[PDB]
C-alpha cells in the first residue's frame, strides 16, 4: 500500500486514497475517479484521466507504475481529463 | 460621601515594586511574561481604555445574569428549541460544543497575563477577564443543560472538546495556539486584540440578531449579555501593541496580528461562513458572510492597524479574495462528511437559495453549484450513497482543516506542501505554510488526523475505526438537517 | 442510535441529580487529557513542558482530582450575589465613616501607624492576587481551579479597598505621603520584608501542589492572622472602627479560602504520602512565615504578644487539618 | 450572626397601646376602624399565615422587578403584539384598561387597614399590601406604555377609570363598595378574603398560563409575578373572620362575605367568563369558564366557609346555576354594544366554536345560538346596521350591568324591580336587589348611565351625545375583533 | 378616528420624553374626578363625606395638586433597589458586630439607658408609620400619596430595626426587661410623655394638610433631632458604635422624607394665602413639640444641651422651607 | 314622552324604550319590537304581540293607552308573541 493526496480536476478538495505501488498511473487514476466522479464531479467518456505530481507540474506516462515515479508518500497529485 | 473614581483608580494599579529575594526573571520568566527586553517601568505606561473596580464589576454582573438567567427561565417550558428550525438548532449544537469549553479555557489565558504581564493594568484587567470567561464557560453550559433529554447531541457542549472529533481538534489546534501556549504579551495580542476584538465582537452581536430573528430569546439574551463582558476585556491588546511599536518590536508585533488573525480567519471560515450563507433560512439573511465580513471586520482590522502604525497583513488581497471561495468549501466538506459532526448540517442550496448564492458570489454555480448538481441527481435517483464519504479529506497541517477551494468550471484547489525533516505536510493556503515556516519548532511533531490515521494509530482502519476514534455514535452523528426536504424540489 | 440522558455524560451515574454547581463546574480541562503532550501542538513546546514538569509530575498525587468539590460550591453567579452583598455592606460603612468624618478623629500617632502598616499592604495583596491566580492555571481540576479563581477576585477585592482608603487618608492627611510612599516603605522597612521575602519565594514555586501550600496553607494564614486579626484588632482599640470592621470583613474571604483549602487537603489525605509531601513543604515555607509575623508584628505595640497569637492561630490552621 | 426570624418576630406587631390624650374612638373611629364592639386585646389575637420582614420584603421584592423587567425589555422590540391574535390583544387592553387605576386605588385600600386596624399584625402586613398594590398599578402601567405608538386604546390603561364609559363605572361600583368606602375590618373580609383569595389568586394563575399558551411571554411573566405577591396579602381577611366569629359577630361576618362574593361574580362575569369562552381561540381553551369556576372557585368557597364556621350564601345554587348563562348575556351584551367600550369584543361564534359552546353548555345553540343566528344572517345579507344598537340597554342598579339572561326558546330573561322611597330601581337577579335592600343608605341616591340619560344630564340626549359623555371616540370605539372574517364560513 | 401618542394623553404636551417616574405615577387618583360624589356610590356614605371634609375643604389649597413632582422620584422600582441596598449594609452591620461580641461590651449604665430610652421607640415609629399611611389614603394627588407610600415603609423599617435589636439585647441583658418593658416605659416614663401627646393628638388631625404639617412638618423632625440625631451621637460617645451607625443610617431616610416635603411647602407657596395656613398649623403643633423635646432630652446625660440643639435643628428644617 | 324598559320575548337583555303617553299597547309594541325584532329575534307574522307589566303579569288591552295602564316611568313590561 502507499497512499497519496487526490486533487481531482473539477472538484473541490483534496483526499486520501490509497493505492499500491504496483498500480500504474491508469489504475491509479481510477482509484482517486472513485472518491469523485459521480460523487460531485461529472464523468468524460470521450476523455482519459492523467496523474500528474502537483508540486512541480510533471505528467506521468499511464502506464508508469507508481512505485517508478518515486513519490514521497502522501505526495499530492492531480487527477486530470485530457486525451 | 464617596470618593470619585477617577481619584483613586490609579492607585489600584501601583502595585509593581522592585524584586530583591529572588531576581526578576525568576519572577516574570520570559516564556511566560514575553516582556522582550523591555522594562518594567516602560510595561507601566500600559493604560487600559475601559477601566473597571471591584464593586462596579460584583454589581453590574450581578444585574447581567439576574437578566439572563431570567429571561432562560420564564421561556423555559415554551421549549422553543422543538418548533426552531433545524438550521437553527444545528447552529446552537455547533456554537456550544465549539466554544463552552474554550470559553473556559480562556480563564486559563486570561490568568495568564493576571500573573505574568509587567504592566500592572493589564494584570487587573486580566483578572476581571478571567472572571469573564468563567462566566462564559458556567453559562454557556448551564443553558444547553436545558436540552440534554432531547438530543444525545447537547451533551457535546460538554464533551467535544475532549473528544478527537475533527472539528474539536481543529477548535484547540486554533485557541491552543493563540491563547494556551504563548507568553503573556503574546496573548493580549492573538486573543483579545485579533480574535476578540477582531472577529467575535463583532459576530457575537450578529448573532444575537439572528437568535431574534429565528425567534429564540432565550439565547439573543444570552449571546448579548456575554457580548458586553468581552466589549470590555478585549481591548488589553491595544496597549500592548502600541508598547512594542513605542519601542523596538514592531516586527515581532506585526508578525502575531499576521499569524493570529489568520488562523482566527480558518477557524472562522468553518464555523461561521457556512451558518449564515447556507443554515439560517433564506428570508432571515440580512446580509451574506461576505458582506458582514467587509462591512464589520476588514474595515476595522485596517482602521485598527492604522492607529497603531502597524501595515495591514501581506496575505490581505488573498484573503479578501478568498472571502468568495473558502467557506464554500468548508461548508461542502462539512455536509459532505456530515457523520463527522456532532450536529446536523443544512445543505441550502435549493433553488431559492441557489440564486440567493449566485446573486451574492456571482459565478457559484459555475463551480459550487457544479459539485452540488451531482449530489442533487443522486439524490433524486435514489443513490444516497454517492453523497456520503468512504475516505478521508486531506487536513491541512496548520488550521487542521480541509484543503478544499474553488471547485467545477474554474477548478483552482492547490496544497502547498512542505518537506521538513524528512516528512511530507500540506497547507489548505499560502499563509497556513507560513505560519508554521516562521515558527516550525511550534507544530513540528504535531499529527492531524489524517497522519494518524496514516501512522496506524486510528484502529480499526476504516471509516467505522475512524468514528468511535472520534466518539461519535448514532444519535449524534450528523445528517442533513430538514432531512433532505430540499430534494423534493428537483422533481 | 444513542439515547439522550438527564444529565451530563460524566454525571451520569449519580444518586442524586447534579446540582448547578456540578453543571458547570465538573471536568473542563482538557489539557489533562494527554498528559504526553497536554496542548493541540508541537509536544516540545515550553508550555508543554511546564505543565508537564508543574502539574503531572507533582508529589501530591491523586487518581481523580475531578473528584473535587468545593465546598461553598461557588459559582459565578453565586459569587457575585454574595459579594455584591458585602461590597454594599463595605461600601456603605465607606460612605457613611466619611459623612460623620470618622477620619478627622483620629489621632497623629494612629494615622502614622497606618501609614507605616495599613497602606502599603496593597502591595501584599495584589502578591497574593497574583500567587492565586497562577494557582488558578496550574491546578489539575478545574473544580480546583474555580476556587482559585474566586479567591483571585476576592483578593483584588482587599487590594482595591485598601487603594480607596489610601486615597481618603491622603485627603484628611497630605503631609502624611499616602499613595506615594508605600513603595518604599513595602521595599525597605524592615517590618515588611519578612512578609515581602516570603512571597517573593512562593510566587517563584511553580509546582501547583508547592503552589498550593506555599500560598493557601502557609503565607496566606501568616498574611491574614498579622495584617487582618491583629493589625484589626489594634485598629479597634486605637479608634478606628472602619479599619476594624473593614478587617473582619474581608477575614470572611480569608475564612472561605481556608474552608476550600481544607477540603483539598482532605481529599489529598484519601491517598497514602500525600499527607508527608504536604508537611515537607510546610516544613520548609513555615520558618518563612514565622520571620514574616516575627518582623511585622514586633514592630506594633504590644508586638511580642501578637507574635505569639498570629503565630498560634495560624499554626492552628494547618492543624485542623491534620497538617 | 444573625438571629432566627422566629426569634423576634413577634416584637415587629407588639405595637398596641393606651391612648390617653386622646381617647381609643378619637384614635380608632369606628367609621374607618370597624373594631364593631370586639376589645383591642381580643384584636390583637389576629395572627398572619404569611409572615414577612421589611429587609426579606425588600429584597424578595427587588428580584421579582428585576426579572419581570428584564423579560419585557428582552422582547420589547420583537414586538409580539403586533402578530398576537386579536382576541389576545383585546384581552389585554380590557385589563389594562379596567385594572390599572383600581390596583393603584387598593394600596389606599390596605393604607385603610394599616392605619384604623387594631390587630397590630393586621397593620405590617397592610402595610406591606400597600406596598405591592403601589407596584401592580405601576407595573400595569409601564408595560402597556410600551404600545401607546399602536393604538389609542392603550391609553385607556390609564383613561378608563377618569371616564363615565360603561364599564368603568362598572368597575368603580364595584372597588369603591367593596374596598375604598369600608371600615379595615370590612376591608379585610370583602376585598382581601371575598375578592382576592376568592377569584383573583386563582384568575391570574389562569390568566398567566393563557398568556403563555398565546405566545405573549412578556405579560406571561408580568402576571405570574404579580399573583405572586398576591398570594401573600389576600390572607388578611382570614383571621379578621376568625376574630368576628370567634365573637358574637358571625352574622356581620356572614353578610359581609355575602355580599362582596356576589359583586365579585358579577363583575367577573363580564370581564372573565366572556375571554375564556369566546376571546381565546378555540384550539387555546383548556376548559370553559363554568368549569373553572367550579374547579377553582366555588370548591375553595365552600372549602373556606366550613374552616371558619360560615355557611355558604343564601344564593348558592342560584350561583351554580348562573354558571350556564350570565357570562353568555353579558358577552353578548358588549359585543352588540361593542362601540361603548374601549376594545374589540370577538363575536366567536363561527361553527368551529359554536360547537364547542353546545359541547361546554348543552342548550346554548337552542338559546343563545339563537340571537347569533340572527345577526349572522344579517351579515351574511348586508345589515350590518341591525348588529349595533339605537337604544341603551337596561342597566342594574348594583352591579351596573346589562340585565340579561337566557335568549331563544328556553327564554328566561327577567327584572328584579323595587320601588323605594318614590323611585324605581331595576336589578339584574335576586342577590342583586338583595345587596341594596340590606343597605340602601349606601346605594340609595346612585345613579346608573340610564338613570343619568332619563334626568337629561346626558347631552345631547342620543348615541352620538352618550358616546361624548362616555369620552369614546373612533379608533378607541370598539368593533368586532376578527372583523368579522367569522362570517365567510356562513356562504 | 383619534391618532395614537407618544406618551399617555394627559403628558401629551411636554417639551421633553416622560420619565419611568411620570408615567407610573402621575393623575391615578380617580375619587378627585367628582369633588361632589368621590366614590361611586350614594353621596352620603360616611366616606363619601370624609373626602369632602378633609382632603377637598382643606384649607391648603391649589388648583393642580396632580402637578407635584417628588424631587427624589421614587417609584417601586427604584426605591427596593434603593432600600436594599441600605438593608445589606445595616444588616450587615447587625452580624458582623454580634460576631465580635459588640453588644457584651456595653457597660450596664448604657444598657439601662437602651431600655429607657432606646427600645421603646418601637411605639413612636409604629406610630409615625400609622401617620404616614394616613396621609397616604387623604392626600389630594397621586405622587404625593406615593412619597407617603414610600415613607410609610421606612417607618416600618426603623420599626423592625429596632424589634430585632430588642431581641439581641435582651439575649445578652435577659434581666433588663427589653421585649417586654417597654410598652409601660412608653405608656408611663415622664421622658416619653412629650412625644406620646404629641403624635396621639397628631394622629387624630384628619384634614390632610393639617396631617402633612403635624406629622411631616412638626413631628418628625422633633422625633428625628431627639432619636436618630441626639441619642445616636450620646451613643457613639458611650461606645455604642452600632446604635450611633445604625440611627445615621436611619437618619438618611429622615432626610429624604425632608426633601419631598420641603418640595410640597414650595409648591403650596406658589398660590397666596397658603404661607399663612401653614404658619398657623405649625404655631398650633410647635408647642407640643417642644414639650416632647424638653421632655426627652431632659432626662438624658447632658440633657439641658441636648434640648437647646434639638430645638434649633428641628426649626431649621422648616426655616429652610420658608415656613 | 314616557320610558319603558322592554324585555321582548325571546331576547336577552332588557332595554330601554321611549314610547309616547298616547299610545296603545300595540304602538308600545311596535316601538319595542324595533329594537329586538331582525336584530335578534325572529319575526313571527302568523302571531300578535301583547304588551304586559312584568312585575305583576297584567296583560293590557292592545287599544288602551300608555296614560291610562298608569304605570311608573321606567316600568319593565313584557313584550309576547301571541294570538
Ligand atoms: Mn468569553
Ligand atoms: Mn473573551
Ligand atoms: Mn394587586
Ligand atoms: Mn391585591
Amino acid at each position: 500500500t502507499f497512499p497519496i493526496m487526490s486533487n481531482f480536476e473539477r472538484d473541490f478538495v483534496i483526499q486520501l486514497v490509497p493505492v499500491d505501488t504496483e498500480d500504474t498511473m491508469d489504475q491509479v487514476a481510477e482509484k482517486c475517479a472513485y472518491h469523485s466522479i459521480n460523487r460531485r464531479v461529472h464523468p468524460q467518456p470521450e476523455k482519459i484521466l492523467r496523474v500528474r505530481r502537483h508540486e512541480d507540474g510533471t505528467l506521468f506516462p499511464r502506464g508508469m507504475i507508481v512505485s517508478d515515479a518515486g513519490l514521497r508518500p502522501t505526495e499530492t497529485l492531480d487527477i486530470i481529463f485530457m486525451d | 460621601s464617596m470618593l470619585k473614581r477617577e481619584d483613586w483608580y490609579d492607585l489600584t494599579r501601583t502595585t509593581n515594586w522592585t524584586p530583591k529575594y529572588v531576581t526578576e526573571n525568576e519572577l516574570f520568566p520570559e516564556e511566560m511574561s514575553g516582556a522582550r527586553g523591555i522594562s518594567m517601568e516602560a510595561w507601566e505606561k500600559y493604560d487600559e481604555p475601559y477601566k473597571i473596580t471591584y464593586p462596579e464589576y460584583v454589581s453590574i454582573q450581578r444585574e447581567k445574569d439576574s437578566g439572563a438567567y431570567s429571561i432562560k427561565a420564564a421561556l423555559e417550558r415554551d421549549g422553543f428549541v422543538d418548533r426552531a428550525d433545524p438550521g437553527w438548532v444545528s447552529t446552537m449544537q455547533l456554537h456550544f460544543g465549539a466554544i463552552a469549553l474554550e470559553e473556559y479555557a480562556a480563564s486559563t489565558a486570561e490568568a495568564r497575563m493576571a500573573r505574568f504581564a509587567k504592566a500592572p493594568g493589564n494584570r487587573n484587567m486580566a483578572t476581571f477577564g478571567m472572571m469573564d470567561e468563567n462566566r462564559h464557560g458556567q453559562i454557556q453550559l448551564y443553558f444547553p443543560y436545558a436540552n440534554v433529554k432531547r438530543s444525545r447531541k447537547w451533551d457535546w457542549a460538554h464533551k467535544a472538546i475532549h473528544t478527537n472529533e475533527w472539528a474539536a481538534i481543529a477548535a484547540r489546534s486554533f485557541f491552543d495556539d493563540m491563547m494556551m501556549t504563548r507568553d503573556s504579551v503574546a496573548v493580549s495580542i492573538m486573543l483579545t486584540f485579533a480574535f476578540e476584538t477582531g472577529f467575535t465582537n463583532m459576530q457575537f452581536l450578529g448573532l444575537a440578531a439572528d437568535a431574534a430573528e429565528a425567534g429564540d430569546h432565550t439565547f439573543a439574551s444570552l449571546i448579548s449579555s456575554i457580548q458586553t463582558d468581552e466589549s470590555r476585556h478585549a481591548q488589553q491588546g491595544g496597549p500592548s501593541l502600541k508598547i512594542l511599536v513605542e519601542n523596538g518590536k514592531k516586527d515581532e508585533a506585526q508578525q502575531m496580528v499576521d499569524v493570529a488573525i489568520w488562523r482566527s480567519w480558518k477557524l472562522f471560515s468553518v464555523l461561521t461562513g457556512p451558518i449564515m450563507d447556507y443554515y439560517t433560512p433564506l428570508e432571515s439573511r440580512n446580509q451574506s458572510f461576505k458582506e458582514f465580513m467587509l462591512e464589520w471586520i476588514v474595515a476595522q482590522f485596517e482602521r485598527q492597524l492604522l492607529d497603531l502604525g502597524l501595515d495591514k497583513p501581506w496575505y490581505w488581497d488573498q484573503f479578501m479574495q478568498d472571502l468568495d471561495e473558502t467557506h464554500h468549501g468548508m461548508h461542502l466538506g462539512v455536509w459532505y462528511w456530515r457523520p463527522t459532526v456532532w450536529w446536523d448540517p443544512a445543505a441550502g442550496v435549493s433553488p431559492e437559495e441557489r440564486e440567493w448564492l449566485e446573486e451574492k458570489y456571482p459565478g457559484w454555480n459555475d463551480t459550487w453549484g457544479q459539485c452540488w448538481d451531482v449530489i442533487t441527481d443522486n439524490l433524486v435517483n435514489g443513490k444516497p450513497e454517492l453523497t456520503v464519504p468512504e475516505t478521508l479529506p486531506t487536513i491541512c497541517n496548520m488550521c487542521n482543516l480541509p484543503i478544499a477551494h474553488t471547485p467545477g468550471n474554474k477548478w483552482n484547489v492547490k496544497d502547498y506542501q512542505l518537506e521538513y525533516e524528512g516528512r511530507l505536510y500540506h497547507f489548505g493556503s499560502e499563509a497556513d505554510r507560513w505560519c508554521f515556516q516562521i515558527d516550525p519548532e511550534r507544530y513540528k511533531n504535531h499529527t492531524n488526523l489524517v497522519d494518524r490515521f496514516l501512522k496506524g494509530e486510528i484502529q480499526p482502519a476504516d471509516l467505522a475505526g475512524a468514528l468511535m476514534y472520534m466518539s461519535l455514535e448514532p444519535g449524534v452523528m450528523g445528517d442533513d438537517a430538514h432531512d433532505y426536504e430540499w430534494v423534493k424540489a428537483y422533481q | 442510535a444513542l439515547k439522550p440522558l438527564k444529565t451530563w455524560s460524566h454525571l451520569a451515574g449519580n444518586r442524586r441529580r447534579p446540582s448547578e454547581y456540578e453543571v458547570v463546574s465538573t471536568n473542563l480541562h482538557y489539557f489533562t487529557d494527554n498528559p504526553e503532550r497536554p496542548w493541540e501542538l508541537d509536544s516540545n513546546l515550553p508550555m508543554q513542558t511546564w505543565y508537564k514538569k508543574y502539574c503531572f509530575d507533582s508529589p501530591l498525587k491523586h487518581d481523580d482530582w475531578n473528584a473535587f468539590r468545593d465546598p461553598d460550591q461557588l459559582v459565578y453567579r453565586t459569587y457575585n450575589l454574595l459579594q455584591d452583598g458585602q461590597e454594599s455592606y463595605v461600601q456603605g460603612l465607606f460612605d457613611q465613616l466619611n459623612d460623620r468624618g470618622h477620619d478627622q478623629m483620629l489621632t497623629r500617632e494612629w494615622v502614622e501607624t497606618l501609614a507605616r502598616f495599613y497602606t502599603p499592604a496593597r502591595y501584599l495583596f495584589h502578591a497574593l492576587q497574583m500567587g492565586s491566580v497562577y494557582i488558578h492555571q496550574i491546578a489539575p481540576a478545574s473544580t480546583i481551579t474555580n476556587c482559585a479563581t474566586y479567591e483571585t477576585a476576592d483578593h483584588l477585592r482587599w487590594l482595591t479597598h485598601t487603594a480607596y482608603r489610601t486615597r481618603e487618608l491622603a485627603n484628611c492627611y497630605p503631609d502624611v505621603g499616602f499613595g506615594k510612599r508605600e513603595r518604599d516603605v513595602w521595599e525597605n522597612d524592615p517590618a515588611w520584608q519578612g512578609f515581602r521575602e516570603l512571597i517573593e519565594k512562593a510566587l517563584i514555586a511553580w509546582d501547583w501542589g508547592e503552589a498550593f501550600t506555599a500560598i493557601n496553607l502557609v503565607t496566606k494564614p501568616a498574611v491574614e492572622e498579622a495584617l487582618l486579626q491583629q493589625l484589626g484588632s489594634l485598629a479597634q482599640s486605637e479608634g478606628d472602627t472602619l479599619l476594624g470592621l473593614l478587617a473582619q470583613a474581608q477575614k470572611r474571604d480569608a475564612e472561605r479560602h481556608r474552608r476550600w483549602s481544607s477540603a483539598l487537603v482532605k481529599m489529598a489525605l484519601e491517598k497514602e504520602g500525600n499527607r508527608e509531601v504536604l508537611q515537607k513543604w510546610v516544613a520548609k515555607w513555615e520558618p518563612l512565615a514565622d520571620k514574616a509575623i516575627e518582623a511585622y508584628c514586633s514592630a506594633l505595640p504590644d508586638g511580642e504578644n501578637a507574635i505569639v497569637e498570629a503565630k498560634s492561630a495560624s499554626r492552628y490552621v494547618r492543624q485542623m487539618m491534620g497538617l
